[PDB]
């Protein structure tokens, strides 16, 4: 039950103007303060505007915000890759005489260059050897935009159990991250000549390959 | 309030 | 003006989680709002409740008043929560926040970076931890990828340091995947120019607070 809500996705590009709207009831917007909050992949939720229109220092001058009757909006002039975040309304509640939030919206900035990921696959270290397990660990990093294939082979066929993935995570510089290991048995993995990691990105594809005879 | 304050 | 969270990162169902916030550069005692924040994965973010500073009068988000409360330590400077009958509803990231100065150049808020609580009945569990060392097959034209693996361990968070924060330049850490056993998995990696890989040491420092444990591992390359 959201009080405040929001567009879930808003896309703009470089330069442009946007604006994040945020549609309340009578009882906060209406009559109460919004504040807008800016937050960054694992950060914590950044003040931008408070009183409906007020900057705290530091905040880019682009960044503005307006209120009417029961409705806010935010508004980014010259819109910069450096503002994909997701961004929150924020009021108070006099019906459930509590502080909310709006629904959020995430906001991308379009014009990135298409980025094909860096594959680093480690076969599985002589100690977990030893403990009769073997991981094998796929980190595909630094791609754009965030959508990726991964598939596991032994031998030559696919392989679909002991495999976990990892959905893609923005990084701190508006690229994606993901890994996905495999995880068997020692003797699973002294079983086939070679396990290998399909990564496609892109309609274009990189595998990379580990094999026990090298260990 | 500068964020979440007095009502 | 900083605030730091302190609290058990698994909580067991119908338990009370305890959180602590610590405050750095300015008092407690100050005629400010002092706010638990919470935030949802799903990244749905929820008050809590404020306490003020000068009075200790609090306020709570009536959808939780039953269970919650919220007071101050003068002595330490410090801020509490307890929040009682917890559900796997309270698994959440926590953080506290003081309004911040009211006036014409403000910074703004204050906010603490957050201490993500997880509700579970599964007991918590140390990471194991195997160190990532580089084929030839990863030391390609010049420069080495070479990592710690985390593997299986309960619940989120672990942080990872090389050689004790003293190397930063070329670590990503990945995010951690949730395996279908209910256990997480992560791995850290550094990307090293293949001269040092003879002469420099690389040791990883893994630490998981909700099961106190702390692994310090040196990765090495050798042939087979």
């Amino acid at each position: 039950q959201f009080v405040l809500t929001q567009p879930p996705s808003m896309s703009g590009a470089p330069g442009q103007r946007v604006t994040i709207s945020c549609t309340g009831t009578n009882s906060n917007i209406g009559v109460n303060y919004v504040q807008w909050y800016q937050q960054f992949p694992g950060t914590a939720p950044k003040l931008l505007i408070y009183e409906n229109y007020k900057r705290p220092s530091g905040i880019s001058d682009r960044f503005s915000g307006s209120q009417s009757g029961s409705s806010a909006s935010l508004t980014i002039t010259g819109l910069q890759s450096e503002d994909e975040a997701d961004y929150y309304c924020q009021s108070y509640d006099i019906s459930l005489g509590a502080h909310v939030f709006g629904s959020g919206t995430e906001l991308t900035v379009l014009g990135q260059p298409k980025a094909a990921p860096s594959v680093t696959l480690f076969p599985p270290s002589s100690e977990e050897l030893q403990a009769n397990k073997a991981t094998l660990v796929c980190l595909i990093s630094d791609f754009y935009p965030g959508a990726v294939e991964v598939a596991w082979k032994a031998d030559g066929s696919a392989v679909n159990a002991g495999v976990e993935t990892t959905k893609p995570s923005k990084q701190s510089n508006n690229k994606y991250a993901a890994s996905s290991y495999l995880s068997l048995t020692s003797d699973q993995w002294k079983s086939h000549k070679s396990y290998s990691c399909q990564v496609t990105h892109e309609g274009s594809t990189v595998e990379k390959t580990v094999a026990p005879a090298e260990c | 309030a500068v964020g979440i304050g007095a009502v | 003006v900083q605030l730091q969270e302190s609290g058990p990162g698994l909580v067991k169902p119908s338990e009370t989680l305890s959180l602590t916030c610590g405050v750095s550069g300015g008092s407690i005692s100050d005629a400010y709002y002092w706010s638990w924040i919470r935030q949802s994965p799903g990244k749905r973010l929820e008050w809590i409740g404020y306490i003020f500073g000068s009075n200790g009068g609090t306020r709570y988000n009536p959808s939780l008043r039953s269970r919650v409360s919220i007071s101050i330590d003068t002595s330490k400077n410090q801020l509490s929560l307890k929040l009682t009958s917890v559900t796997a509803a309270d698994t959440a990231v926590y953080y506290c926040v003081r309004e911040g100065v009211p006036t014409e150049a403000t910074t703004g808020d204050h906010w603490g970076q957050g201490v993500p609580v997880t509700v579970s009945s599964a007991s918590t569990k140390g990471p194991s931890v195997f160190p990532l060392a580089p084929s030839s097959r990863s030391t390609s034209e010049s420069t080495a990828a070479l990592g710690c693996l985390v593997k299986d361990y309960f619940p989120e968070p672990v942080t990872v340091s090389w050689n004790s924060g003293s190397l930063t330049s070329g670590v990503h850490t990945f995010p951690a995947v949730l395996q279908s056993s209910g256990l997480y998995s992560l791995s850290s990696v550094v990307t090293v120019p293949s001269s040092s890989l003879g002469t420099q040491t690389y040791v990883c420092n893994v630490n998981h607070k909700p099961s106190n444990t702390k692994v310090d591992k040196r990765v090495e390359i050798k042939t087979c």
